[PDB]
């Protein structure tokens, strides 16, 4: 082990939602996303694995078979938060058009094409000095057409 | 601190007049307002951004062109300084400067004038779907702007002639109300985003991202107090750190957006706190003339640089010293029928004519070792048979002109295409090795003449040369040779170094050999007592033996009537001389004109051979030596004119002036005896060692010989290493070393004139026997005409 | 794969106009839907009653075939001869997920289509 050299920033979701299994469908399959830091590795690496048959692994305690494996390992680099990288990978896996595309992918190019439309239909909200909560509602049409653009070709 | 009003303008066309102009597209006061078709401003809305917009904004801001506190009050100046700082930072080419400032100085239209134009359509600059915001907010100012407000103008355009997208960020020293672009508040910041059509670059989205960045208070303050591009970049990284991305989700839109409120409130908490055969007679000769003579004006103007002058000073000694040495030996071996003066005059005249007329002016023409051996043998042949040596040569030269005219007429120089990198590199490596060996053997001879003894006879006669050993002579000669080599190599290193201003450093590196020669000649000059051998030129422009022959040799005989049978029998020596000169000159032309040496002016194999052999035949009539395009001298001449990039050969100073001046100085070497008589040969020995070691740079055979002593994990990333097994490459290299050893053995035998034929035998070895033990891919990677990956 | 390599027509139609893409969308076989769409099946093919391969997937509740069909060019708002668009067949049998996805792509505005089957058995 070791203590990370780069400064530690507390998880935003932990500071927001944490501080205070029957919903799983019966035929659902599990996806495991593993993020780790390794000073010895030259560059961050991505490992995506789809199993031929869904298998129960000791990694997941739930009785949900594992189909997909996400492995994101790398050294400490600026603008790289591996918790946030794993969150992004898990959110991408949770997306509908991406899942169905990961299930049907026969090459890395299909997965890359699917992640491009996720980014094309993603709404980036820049910092503003006055959060009004009403100018936010003005972007409802924007959200609806970026979804019509992901659900459509 | 000032409040902002951001204005985004785009390059468009009007339907009525088809005139390019900058059209209003969006404005920022407190929220984004977009201008749609029919000229009605849309609903104010939060400035949402796309992922690619901010992506490419960061990308072009990293290489951004940033002008701060620019002291201009008009758009035309802002536009001229920016387009200049663009050229200075190499963002755009100087040719596309004009067109871009013609674009930046078009009329800037606004919302009111849109209706009078009869419509506006998007346009792309030439060198000579509707927007999401319009679709979602536009289908259906002065009061809001604060009094102490300053405006930002974002100029967005598409220009296909640009190679890359270009960002220009300009901040004015004082807020200016530009006359070209009318705004309610004066312009302070000016964003210029231009570039071609590229994937993921929507320039409207790039301008929207830039305008949203400028509307942000923290980035606005940072850009207000920014002093370099790095501070702006850091503020942009903070902006992206606080940027929040909402992925495409199926949740209800109102709740989905309202969930982002606490995330935003937390996220912003601390933020605000040549060789082809034509088939026509003389076809290659004519094509060589047409290829090179158009460059004749450039062949004179390209020499206006100090590098050419340094090359002249280098190659002058590099050509004069072999001339003097070979002329002295030639006279010793022929009883001065030919000698130093004849060789100097022949070298000068042929060099002048070749530099003025040849299609490869970078070749240096002079007498070589093989050519000396050929003479010495003919002389003895003539001595044995009672024949006049000079008259035989006049007949050999007569037959030389016949052979070259027939070869040039039938394009016989197209056979040089079968000489691959294999034979070229074997020949070049062998000639460099012989050069270095002879340079060291001269120093060994100096030590043998003046050995280190305990006692010397202090009374030793010095004229013409010392008749006994002298103290301090051989050791000082070694010191001078080593010092010249040391200073030359150190100045060559200093040329590529990071010391001194770059222009001065490159000038000093160019003159490295002349500076080393000057330093060591001064060192020898300030040592009066010790003797060192100096350069010796004849007293005047006269024949070496005035009792043997004059300037013109009668073909029918000087003292005895020249036999008719030897007039016809001179063809065989003429064939031998033609083969020697042809192989030397053509392989030299191949080596100096490699595609990897960046010679973009062309070389003529048929013209240069014609000039060299014909001039040799004519010089035979005057009792003067026939010459050849020497390898080390010409390679040194090419390397002295080679300009390096920022490691990589950038260009070559291809011109005719350097060789012409070298030949002129060789001709004038007799008149400048007071200068040459104070130059020791040892300094020239060090220069020769420098030439020999620097002549090995471009030879892949020498590179692979060094890989015989390196671990394979250190081998370079080249096609013949990454595509061939290491032991296979070593077998290929060792086969060439066998050829080098066989060629060296032939040189050290009386049959050294058979060396061209043994060298030619490498061509069957490459084209026949090598495919028996190597595959096609291995041979392509190893023996490649242009060093390409098969 | 073997049938397509032999030269079998991808868009062969039955008596009532059903294509293999129609049957694959009806029975929820997405890997074969992907295969047929890779081999140039008509995503907007219509039967004699005007039913698309997207009306079958929505009448049978296959939300992932609805997705993969929409992403491969399936055209919503197309109306069958019965007068039903894929989003109403959805709402009519109350498939919340198929309706939830077809609701985003469908603009503002009692017969079930069944492919022919083989009952042979020995």
């Amino acid at each position: 082990p070791s203590q990370p050299l780069l400064p530690q920033h507390s998880s935003l979701e932990t500071q927001l939602f944490c501080e205070q299994l029957e919903k799983i469908p019966p035929d659902s399959e599990a996806t495991l996303v593993l993020v780790g830091r390794a000073d010895f590795l030259e560059q961050p690496v991505l490992g995506f694995v789809r199993l031929q048959e869904a298998a129960e692994l000791e990694a997941v305690e739930l009785p949900v078979p594992i189909r997909f494996l996400f492995v994101l390992l790398g050294p400490e680099a600026p603008h790289i938060d591996y918790t946030q990288l794993g969150r992004a990978a898990a959110t991408l896996m949770s997306e509908r058009v991406f899942r169905i595309d990961a299930y049907m992918a026969q090459s890395r190019g299909e997965l890359l094409h699917s992640l491009e439309g996720f980014l094309d239909c993603s709404l980036v909200l820049p910092p503003t000095d006055a959060p009004s909560e009403q100018a936010l509602l003005s972007l409802v049409p924007v959200q609806r057409e970026l979804l019509r653009r992901r659900y459509q070709s | 601190t000032h409040k902002v009003y951001v204005e985004l303008q785009e390059l468009v066309m009007d339907e009525k007049n088809q005139e390019l102009r900058w059209m209003e597209a969006a404005r920022w006061v407190q929220l984004e307002e977009n201008l749609g078709e029919n000229g009605a401003w849309g609903r104010p809305h939060l400035s949402h951004l796309t992922f690619w917009s901010l992506l490419e904004l960061r990308r072009v801001f990293t290489k951004g062109t940033v002008l701060l506190d620019l002291q201009e009050t008009s758009l035309a100046g802002v536009a001229n300084q920016l387009l200049d700082r663009f050229i200075f930072e190499d963002q755009i080419r100087p040719q596309d400067r004009e067109e871009l400032l013609r674009a930046l100085l078009l009329k800037h239209s606004h919302a009111g004038e849109l209706e009078a134009l009869g419509g506006v359509k998007p346009a792309v600059l030439t060198r000579s779907h509707s927007s999401l915001e319009t679709q979602l907010f536009c289908e259906q100012i002065l009061e809001k702007i604060p009094p102490d407000s300053e405006a930002t103008l974002v100029l967005v355009g598409r220009a296909d002639f640009l190679e890359q997208p270009v960002l220009g960020f300009v901040r004015l020293q004082e807020a200016a109300e530009l006359e070209a672009v009318e705004l309610p508040v004066p312009i302070r910041f000016l964003f210029v985003l231009l570039g071609p059509e590229a994937p993921h670059i929507d320039y409207t989205q790039l301008g929207r991202a830039a305008a949203t960045l400028m509307s942000e208070r923290v980035f606005r303050i940072d850009a207000y107090m920014a002093q370099s591009r790095g501070e702006l970049l850091h503020s942009l990284e903070g902006f992206l750190d606080c940027s929040l991305v909402l992925p495409p989700t199926d949740a209800p839109s109102e709740q989905a957006l309202l969930s982002l409120v606490p995330v935003q409130r937390e996220l912003l908490r601390r933020r605000y706190q040549p060789l082809q055969q034509t088939g026509q007679l003389f076809g290659g000769l004519v094509r060589d003339i047409r290829r090179r003579y158009p460059y004749y004006l450039s062949d004179i103007t390209d020499a206006f640089s100090p590098q050419v002058l340094a090359a002249v000073i280098f190659i002058y000694f590099a050509a004069l010293s072999p001339a003097i040495t070979f002329g002295g030996l030639l006279g010793e071996k022929t009883r001065n029928q030919m000698g130093v003066s004849e060789l100097l005059i022949s070298t000068a005249v042929q060099g002048i004519l070749f530099a003025l007329l040849g299609a490869q002016p970078l070749l240096v023409v002079g007498f070589s070792g093989p050519l000396l051996v050929f003479e010495e043998a003919f002389f003895s042949f003539c001595e044995t048979n009672g024949l006049e040596y000079i008259v035989g040569r006049v007949w050999i030269g007569f037959w030389l002109i016949l052979l070259v005219v027939l070869v040039v007429a039938f394009e016989g120089s197209f056979l040089v295409r079968f000489i691959s990198r294999y034979t070229q590199e074997i020949f070049s490596f062998l000639i460099s090795l012989i050069f270095i060996y002879e340079t060291f053997s001269k120093l060994i001879k100096i030590f043998q003449d003046h050995p280190l003894q305990k006692t010397y006879n202090y009374n030793v006669l010095m004229v013409p040369k010392p008749q006994g050993p002298l103290p301090n002579t051989a050791l000082l000669s070694l010191v001078l040779m080593a010092g010249t080599f040391f200073f030359a190599m150190m100045l060559r290193k200093f040329k590529n170094s990071s010391y001194f201003p770059g222009k001065l450093r490159r000038v000093i590196g160019d003159f490295g050999v002349p500076i080393s020669i000057l330093i060591m000649v001064l060192v020898d000059f300030f040592i009066q007592d010790t003797y060192t051998q100096k350069l010796s030129v004849p007293d005047g422009f006269k024949v070496s033996n005035s009792s043997a022959r004059g300037w013109v040799i009668h073909p029918l005989g000087l003292r005895s009537e020249f036999p008719i049978w030897m007039m016809f029998a001179s063809a065989l020596p003429a064939l031998l001389v033609f083969i020697l000169i042809f192989l030397e000159s053509q392989i030299t032309t191949l080596i100096v004109s490699k595609p990897e040496r960046k010679m973009v002016k062309g070389s003529g194999f048929h013209l240069d051979l014609l000039l060299v052999v014909g001039m040799g035949g004519v010089a035979a009539l005057f009792g003067m030596p026939w010459l050849s395009a020497t390898t080390v001298r010409s390679v040194t001449h090419a390397n002295a004119l080679t300009v390096m990039g920022k490691a990589q050969i950038q260009e070559v100073k291809e011109q005719r002036i350097s060789g012409l001046l070298v030949a002129v100085l060789v001709g004038l070497s007799i008149l400048m005896e007071p200068i040459l008589s104070r130059i020791p040969l040892a300094v020239l020995f060090g220069i020769f060692l420098y030439m020999g070691v620097t002549s090995l740079s471009g030879i892949q055979l020498f590179d692979r010989i060094l890989l015989l002593f390196k671990p394979p994990k250190y081998h370079p990333d080249v096609p013949y290493v990454k595509r061939v097994k290491t032991w296979r490459m070593h077998l290929f290299t060792g086969i060439q070393i066998i050829c080098l050893a066989v060629l060296w053995v032939v040189k050290s035998t009386p049959a050294s004139l058979a060396l061209p034929f043994v060298l030619i035998l490498t061509v069957p070895l490459r084209r026949v026997l090598l495919p028996l033990i190597f595959r096609n891919v291995e041979l392509q990677c190893l023996d490649a005409d242009d060093a390409k990956a098969t | 794969d073997v049938l397509i390599k032999h030269g079998v027509m991808v868009d062969a139609t039955t008596r009532m106009g059903y294509t293999p893409l129609h049957v694959a969308s009806h029975y929820g076989n997405i890997k074969l839907v992907k295969f047929l769409l890779q081999h140039q099946a008509d995503v907007n093919a219509k039967t004699k009653l005007g039913y698309s391969p997207l009306h079958q997937a929505a009448q049978q509740g296959h939300t992932d075939i609805v997705t993969l069909l929409l992403k491969n060019g399936a055209s919503p708002n197309e109306v069958s001869s019965d007068g039903t668009t894929p989003l109403a067949i959805a709402k009519r049998l109350g498939y919340i997920s198929v309706t939830d996805v077809l609701k985003v792509v469908t603009d503002e505005t009692h017969r079930m289509s069944f492919p022919e089957t083989v009952d042979e058995i020995l």
